[PDB]
């Protein structure tokens, strides 16, 4: 009914939907099996999903998974495999994944961006990124780097499929990504996105959803537990789906309350 | 009236389908909630009423909160025409 | 009022004396438990305090009601009186402002203490009974 | 008095109401050798004295390895306490000891050649003790049929192990599991978590702390009974375990099922 508008709720103190997985391709071949997904399937009928419901998507790596990774299910559990060298991909990944994310696409040839506040980050994808920062001054004068000079910028990042950056607010920047196998654009974080539950094999819960050094909070949604067999991992996933499915609830933007509010 | 050829199986055809809507599956719903009233003595006065002496009849589970009793009351209620406890049309 | 009363009484009639806030509960902060365990981990019992002309009672549970029968838990407190009352006006509220905050408190054991942490949902199936 | 019935406790607050011991330990056979001593065992029995702890009932035992120590444990005893030393590539041997020695399970035997099986329960979980037990599973539907897997053959199951020295295991509820394993030297238990066990407490003698606790990946909680610190001597752990011997004894308790009157509550 009424939409775009606000109005107070008052109340009394007296008085069977689509789940997505997602698995690494070494996984697979460490089970060597081919209708393994029909006998979750059929166990997920046991324990109370209607066949025909449950769907399964693969990918080779975390960084294949990193380039557009947008989950359109209603309710996502992510399996992450734990590395060595990749803390800032898993933890940039599950920052991504789990906050919900407004961005405007930035030329970057033609302006000098900025940022607004503290939640404002830039967001960026490709198959290669080397994004360059030179931070000018108030009279437009290069301080530590020219505005013609391609060699004497900070580098912040190189060859990443998923990076995630952020600069100090209060002074505008120059910069110079190449788009041709990089993206960057301007995203402001609104609030927690609770339609994406991951959870860790391995690893001693280090992923920071927060750049924030101050503060670090573990969410709830980050759940971890050890591997040797994958088919343990899969059992303990299906047999305790219904804790996983209480933690989650209805995707906050699906629902026709956040239409005219930044709908989906 | 279509009048047509040796009989069919109208009738059982029509019974498949009514035995799997709502009301197979509400009559079945009151007829467990009496079942489980009647062996309601592993907790003592548990269930949630209004009244006296719960039965499984005037229970709570679903502007103003009678009115919201009410309403839950007649939808159970409706059953009552089921159950040969009417006096009149 | 008390010389009518007393002339009345040793006349053996109906007597009557009023009060406001009468002080009649005893003092018998007594706290019980029923499924308890050496160390305190899970603990199910009443916790009550009747003071004054106010009456304040808590039933807690540490499982929450998730391992009973069909997750509903019941919590049963009989106070009573000394003497008769007739006539009571009775102020009742579903908050207990006493027994809902972080308490430790020795146990029943004499040389032992446990921990109290609760969260306060609001009472179902509050029933009350004034029987003679 | 009365046993083996759970009746309500009086109690009270205005009423004015605020050793002989038995420790024992389990570290690996690394720090001995380390050490380069064997008399340090009077050294740790006089500076138990100084404490306050009586000495004679004090033992110590050792065990070659965490594999050897993790088949068929022996804890009897009054306050456990065990150094498990930590790695980056055995979290799940680390994981299960310290789950089967915190809490309490109730077990059965499990006879894999002439049954089915299948959970009712929570704490229902699978534990396997042995010198090689390689766990070979089929689920079974209502029907009793095989799915991804033939009844007829063994060699098609989905293993949850391999020759592993110890593994918990846990599986869904609600179907049947069709199970072969080589009992001739391993042996697979049903047993059901019933509460916790203050008698034991494990200090991770290591770096980052991984342990845990619950077979739902909902919940993964670090328990005050889990201790760790770092090290680089022994010495130095055995030094920060004795000085800080008071805070062990407070945090852990005597054994909620040897109180010699909770009889017919499956202990005593």
């Amino acid at each position: 009914q009424n939409y775009g508008i606000n109005l107070p709720i008052t109340g009394s103190m007296d008085i069977t939907s689509t789940l997505c997985l997602y698995y690494p391709t070494e996984a697979a071949t460490e089970i060597n099996d081919n209708s393994w997904k029909d006998t979750l399937s059929q166990l997920f009928l046991t324990k109370g999903w209607p066949t025909g419901s449950v769907y399964f998507k693969e990918y080779t790596n975390i960084a294949s998974f990193s380039v557009d990774p947008q989950l359109y299910c209603d309710y996502n559990v992510v399996l992450m495999k734990y590395d060595a060298t990749l803390q800032l991909d898993m933890s940039e990944l599950a920052d991504l994944i789990l906050n919900e994310w407004l961005c405007n696409p930035m030329d970057i040839t033609l302006y000098y961006y900025q940022q607004t506040d503290e939640a404002n980050k830039w967001i960026s994808m490709g198959s290669s990124c080397t994004i360059k920062v030179c931070p000018l001054n108030t009279q437009t004068l290069g301080i530590g780097c020219l505005t013609t000079d391609a060699t004497t910028f900070e580098e912040v990042a190189t060859a990443e499929k998923l990076v995630i950056t952020d600069v100090v607010d209060g002074v505008n920047h120059k910069l110079d990504v190449t788009t041709a196998t990089c993206t960057i654009r301007n995203c402001k974080k609104l609030g927690p996105r609770e339609n994406v539950a991951v959870i860790q094999v391995g690893g001693s819960d280090i992923l920071d959803i927060t750049a924030d050094p101050t503060t670090a909070p573990q969410t709830e949604r980050m759940m971890r537990i050890n591997w040797k067999k994958w088919w343990q991992v899969f059992y303990t996933v299906v047999d305790y789906v219904d804790q996983i499915i209480q933690v989650m609830s209805k995707r906050s933007r699906s629902l026709n309350s956040a239409a005219f509010y930044y709908r989906v | 009236k279509s009048t047509i050829d040796a009989a069919k199986s109208m009738a059982t055809n029509v019974m498949k389908k009514f035995k799997k809507s709502g009301l197979a599956n509400s009559v079945s719903t009151l007829t467990d909630s009496l079942s489980d009233a009647a062996s309601s003595i592993s907790r003592g006065s548990s269930i949630r009423s209004i009244g006296s002496s719960a039965s499984a009849w005037t229970d709570v589970s679903t502007v103003s909160s009678v009115s919201t009793q009410t309403s839950t009351i007649s939808r159970r209620l409706r059953l009552k025409e089921m159950a040969t406890q009417t006096e009149g049309m | 009022e008390y010389i009518e009363n007393w002339n009345l009484q040793n006349r053996r009639q109906r007597t009557g004396f009023t009060f406001h806030k009468p002080n009649i509960f005893p003092y018998s902060a007594s706290f019980t438990l029923n499924r308890s365990q050496p160390a305190h981990d899970n603990l199910m019992g009443t916790m009550w305090l009747n003071a004054g002309s106010e009456i304040q009672v808590a039933g807690f549970d540490y499982s929450c009601a998730i391992n009973a029968p069909a997750n509903i838990q019941q919590f049963e407190h009989i106070v009573p009186l000394r003497r008769v009352l007739t006539t009571a006006t009775i102020t009742l509220l579903p908050d207990a402002e006493r027994f809902s905050f972080p308490r430790v408190i020795n146990s029943a054991d004499g040389a032992t203490t446990w921990f109290f942490n609760p969260v306060i949902l609001r009472p179902n199936n509050v029933e009350v009974e004034f029987l003679l």
